[PDB]
């Protein structure tokens, strides 16, 4: 089900529930991060997932999320998706990220 | 249960059968592993 | 593809991929169905003997709890000059927000009802008395009593419990009674063949009317009663999970919304505000 | 990067999705924090009369 | 392979190059009432071809603010074809239904389409106590439009509205999307014109966009019935 | 070396030992081990079949045993003008020293927990009313009711357990919840992912919150009710037993020590004073 | 079939659509050192998914008048992740190399890149006696850039650098070329901060052009040491 | 025959000739998590030689008038070699321990040192209801001294400690106590940066004395992961 | 047990396994009747 990405002020409706990139100016650049607790409020709080663990306190499994690009067919693009294991602050650079 | 009507009987929490495919994949297709979707 | 799980599925041991026309990774999102990428397709993984069970989350344990429906609290007296020392309830599992928003999770449920009432007094001090309730089942839209006293409580085929405030609360269950195969916990109609019916009201899904009057005469002093009325639902059945309720409810006869006046839950943003899409929320300092 | 020609949008979206696998496990039933009330719903107190 | 396809029933075929598999509604396939399911007692009419073809409503145009459109089975069709004609000559119906819907652009087009089937999906009005009024609900061919498509317009939303039926049409990719829908109800049969077993709800998610030369961009829905059976036989309403 | 043991072990008798080479009355403490001179080494025994049980020292017996681990006071009255006819009680078996000190005796422990919930009244004379009790389960951490009427007590999901006063107390066993194979008795940790954490509380042992209320409207007068819990640990799994606690405890949340102001147990004597190490106490005169 | 495919090590995996097969460096493929090649005594730790996994370093932008870019292996990576911490830790080394490197545009957009792995790539200075500084040829992570890509900045030509292992990415072709490296070496296992085996060499022999909207096109490269070994280990340099 | 003993762990290896037998806490072994335990399913790595090493820290003096000293596992080593490296780049981590303590000094010399492994040692704070903060806690590789050995910190007392697995290094007997130790923990893996599974304490019950010539008495620690496994690979905190 | 969740059963005082030397004699080489531990 839909993660609620752009959960932010200005953001109305439908229109969090997409996030909209565009063509940079910079080369690596961060585009988004979301938060992962599953039994918290953020992104992942209304999905199906979401909406059910939490009608229970302890849960254990993999989790997976799947990206549908909606540009046009001309638009092309590479992107990297990062899943960092807790520890530390959440990376803000590529390089961080990608390990 | 010792009542005449079956349905005063305690709960039945013995149903371990599933299917999540008919909400998964319900498409006609079957997916394979690896291959392209289309 | 039925089949019985009655543990977290293991994980097998995989290891180096580098295959043309192989891409488990990617998928199709508009065929409708969900990703399957394995765990094992998309990372270098190990073998793991999952024990984990799934039991809880069975839906006749999900399901399976004695929930408040029903809170009555009316005053016990002489009523010489409003719930005259009793009162009936049009049965329905709307009134109180955690059940419904339970049942509400799926389209279609057949199930038995085990109902419990609780009673509970309080002095308007010299002591509670124990008095006997008399709580009657009457069918959806039939002839429930009007006093205390009436004939009608003589109930010659109406089921009927009598019990007391110092006994353990009153347990009867009540069958999966619907004249169809299942009760329509949603229902996209009319129940009426002209067009000023109530939308969305099927009545053949409302079990009933519970008539709870309490038997003693008044005493010279007045009581406050509170009746609770508890329902779980047993030997069930469900079909077709639907997306759960956010905003909050606003009527019990229908599904109208409004919002909360501010996120979370707003009909403008069901889920809080962070600053921007690339503001970590409690990110470690 | 995101490239596009001349008459292509300059801004994309993506929808993202999110699931359980089937190794996944949920323990210990609690009420829901998503849901609650203070106040009667409207047209409770109407199953009373 | 999985892209072309070609529906033909009754005196009726579609054909689409550009599909995305299709989906049968909880890995099912309509079928007539067998009898150990069966209540009316008097013989079905079973008009097969004359009902079970795809019957194309009116289109509706997909515009850059568009909130999305809906409608309700068999409300939309109740008074189209012979279909329509043996839903008001009876008081009982039954069938499934096979759902086409069709929207192309161009290669420089963006937009997501949500393309679900909701069963029982029964509306809410918004910042009201009153129920949804006959004329809120039935809308017949026409259909109609979401008010608060984020919630579904009944205080739920539409992030999870794909734990039903469903297909997206994501225009760099498909320009259709399929499904079929099996009879869905806790009776066998049913009255026609007081309940509706499914909508079909079509909701742009990402919204249509491009800088290329602004054209119409309509959204089609052809619906054919499945395995009709009639009871109860009388005058029309 | 494991072995099935149900008697303390019997004595064989021995006899004169002048052996070169062999001293089993000589060890060698730093090694570790304990000494393993047998009775028949070290003196001339006679045989003895010894058929003393050892059942009562089963870790399942040492800490089978409802122990007290909350005991709550509160007023029951018109709170118009605190815990205002119910409270909240976060689990832990640390409040009550007896116990905490035999649970302390290891190091991890797996149990499945039966609680049991006694009620007393008493009057601020005209009879003690026989009040339902309300008793619901919510995770740590999770949401917990702010008001007596709340209609958080609606428990769709949460266990709850109704009981009157003049019922037995109210029982039932919460099984082994932990996210780990065992509780950690004791952790030398932070189970934080910054640094200003709490030492030593890992919340994966903390089995959970017990709200109870009056179910009861308030009455004319006030009343004091007290609510104590009673925890028996069962079907229990013992590891790594630990020096016990000499030193009195100051807080549920820690190990901190100061010792009593004298001996015994005082941080600089453990053992309570005699007037040199050749004066016998207690001798017989 | 060959034009898509997915490359999976440790916790990293690659996808691309517009592939162009894929090139296994003189046919071979990479492997730990065998018993009977070995040389060092003491036992090499094998940290396995630690370090065989993509490392992706900085991308370079693509511009009108760009001569070329390069990257030597393992100077590269050897300050990143767990590959960097046990070469500076391990006085010797050995791997293999699992190389991505990618390009994508549109198909408006014309260009060629020339991506080839040079063995034992030994630079040369031009118009000057002096040999390259040590400067000149270790530059890390950001690797360098070509001064005279027609001669393949050591007097011999890049007209026949194909001579090597390598694969193009004609942008209206493919969008990304992969190369599996073995370990190339006169010796079983060598000294990771003072010789490079491998120089990844990416240099646009036709030019990026266009007429449509300028975006800036990047390059990027990601590797994945395979097989990695370590001995001699000690403090770290 | 158990007064020598020489143990040898990927490039180290350490003898003493003034052994005491050895301990195996709770007659335990290390081993590597068995598929039917484990619960991270990402690849573990496991380094072996790199990790599974002797590693010797800063030595400390014995006083006339010394408490003891403590050390934590795996907080001690976490910043120390390859060990230290996967620990940082990795949210899990598993291992047991080979200890060694190493304390000499002459015929003339008196002295009894308890060495003993606590399981979850968690401290007390003395005369105050503040639990102990962070930096009370974490000391690293200087390890930390005891303020009141004799309720070993905890408010229970030292008695008692030889419940834990132990040595005793009584200068006229022996000069080195070695405990082998066994992961440890009601997890199967465990985040190393804010749990200490076991916590190395050395009390000298019995005072160092003697009346020869005063020379420094150090007592030296050596520590020597064994099956270090490592999951949850990420960047390096 | 008329329950059905196996947890809520009566205590379990039948384990008279027993292993004192994990504890006692945890060294890695056995000690002998009289001989010398050293
Ligand atoms: C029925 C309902 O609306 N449930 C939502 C619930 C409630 O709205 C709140 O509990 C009302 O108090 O909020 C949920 O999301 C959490 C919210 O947290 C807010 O900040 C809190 C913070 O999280 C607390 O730790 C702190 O003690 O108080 C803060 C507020 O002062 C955010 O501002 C808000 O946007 C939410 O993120 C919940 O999970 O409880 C979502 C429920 O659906």
């Amino acid at each position: 089900s839909m993660m609620e990405i752009n959960n932010t002020d200005g953001a109305n409706g439908m229109e969090r529930l997409r996030v909209d990139i565009s063509v940079q100016a910079d080369l690596d650049q961060l585009l988004f991060n979301i938060p992962l607790d599953i039994q918290l409020d953020g992104p992942l709080r209304n999905t199906l997932v979401g909406n059910i663990s939490r009608y229970y306190t302890h849960w254990s499994g993999s989790l997976e999320m799947t990206f549908m690009f909606c540009g046009s067919f001309m638009a092309t693009g590479k992107l990297i998706l990062c899943y960092t294991p807790p520890g530390g602050s959440c990376p803000t650079t590529r390089e961080t990220a990608m390990l | 249960n010792f009542y005449k009507d079956s349905y005063a009987a305690s709960a039945s929490k013995q149903d371990f059968s599933q299917d999540p495919s008919k909400f998964t994949e319900p498409v006609v297709e079957g997916l394979k592993a690896g291959a392209p979707v289309l | 593809v039925e089949s019985i799980i009655k543990t977290a599925t293991d994980t097998v041991k995989s290891e180096i991929n580098a295959e043309l026309g192989v891409v488990p990774s990617l998928n199709a999102v508009e065929t409708g169905a969900t990703s399957n990428t394995e765990p094992e397709e998309a990372i270098q993984t190990r073998t793991v003997i999952n024990q984990h069970g799934v039991s809880e989350t069975l839906v006749e344990n999900f399901l399976g709890r004695a929930a408040l429906v029903s809170k009555k609290s009316f005053e016990y007296k002489n009523h010489a000059s409003t719930h005259k020392n009793f009162f009936k309830w049009t049965i329905n599992t709307k009134s109180f927000v955690q059940l419904r928003r339970k049942l509400e999770l799926f389209t279609y449920l057949r199930f038995d009802a085990e109902i419990t009432i609780l009673t509970t007094v309080a002095v308007n001090y010299m002591g509670l008395p124990d008095l006997t309730l008399q709580a009657m089942f009457v069918p959806t839209g039939a002839l429930t009593p009007k006093e205390q006293d009436s004939f009608h409580w003589q109930s010659g085929s109406n089921a009927s419990v009598f019990f007391k405030i110092s006994d353990p609360p009153a347990r009867m269950t009540i069958p999966f009674m619907c004249i169809n195969s299942a009760y329509s916990v949603f229902y996209d109609g009319f129940a009426g063949f002209e067009k000023n019916g109530l939308y969305g009201i099927n009545p053949a899904d409302t079990i009933g009317n519970l008539c709870v009057r309490i038997v003693n005469e008044h005493q010279p002093v007045g009581f406050t009663v509170t009746v609770r009325v508890y329902m779980k639902p047993k030997h069930i059945k469900a079909w077709a999970p639907r997306p759960p309720r956010t905003m909050p409810y606003m009527s019990i006869a229908n599904a109208n919304y409004k919002g909360r006046d501010t996120a979370p839950n707003t009909l403008n943003a069901i889920i809080g505000n962070r600053a921007s899409v690339t503001t970590m929320p409690h990110n470690i300092v | 990067n995101l490239i596009v020609p001349s008459e292509s949008s300059d801004t994309c979206s993506l929808i993202g999705f999110i699931a359980a696998k089937d190794d996944f496990s949920l323990r210990l039933m609690r009420d829901s924090p998503d849901i609650g009330q203070s106040n009667h719903l409207h047209g409770a107190e109407a199953a009373y009369q | 392979s999985d892209r072309v396809l070609q529906l033909k029933l009754g005196n009726s075929a579609i054909v689409t190059q550009e599909a995305a598999n299709y989906c049968c509604a909880y890995g099912e396939w309509p079928n007539y009432l067998p009898d150990h399911e069966a209540v009316a007692i008097d013989k079905p009419t079973q008009p097969e071809t004359s009902t079970d073809r795809f019957y194309t409503l009116r289109s509706v145009k997909w515009e850059s603010n568009s909130t999305g459109w809906w409608w309700k089975l068999p409300d939309a069709l109740n008074n189209i074809g012979m279909f329509g004609q043996n839903v008001q000559y009876h008081y009982l119906y039954r069938s499934g239904f096979l759902i086409h819907v069709q929207c192309n652009a161009t290669k420089f087009h963006q937009g997501a389409l949500l393309v679900v089937a909701i069963p029982e999906h029964q509306r809410g009005a918004h910042d009201t106590t009153t129920s949804p009024g006959f004329n809120d609900i039935m809308k017949g061919e026409r259909g109609g439009t979401f008010n608060h498509p984020y919630v579904l317009d009944d205080g739920t939303s539409i992030a999870c509205a794909t734990i039903f039926p469903h297909q997206w049409i994501n225009l760099r990719t498909n320009n259709s999307a399929t499904i079929v829908l099996p009879w869905m109800n806790v009776a066998p049969m049913d009255f026609p014109l007081r309940h509706n077993q499914w909508t079909l709800a079509v909701i742009p998610v990402v919204p249509l966009g491009t800088r290329t030369m602004s054209s119409v961009v309509p959204i089609t829905v052809s619906i054919a019935p499945m395995c009709c059976e009639f009871n109860g036989l009388r005058h029309a309403i």
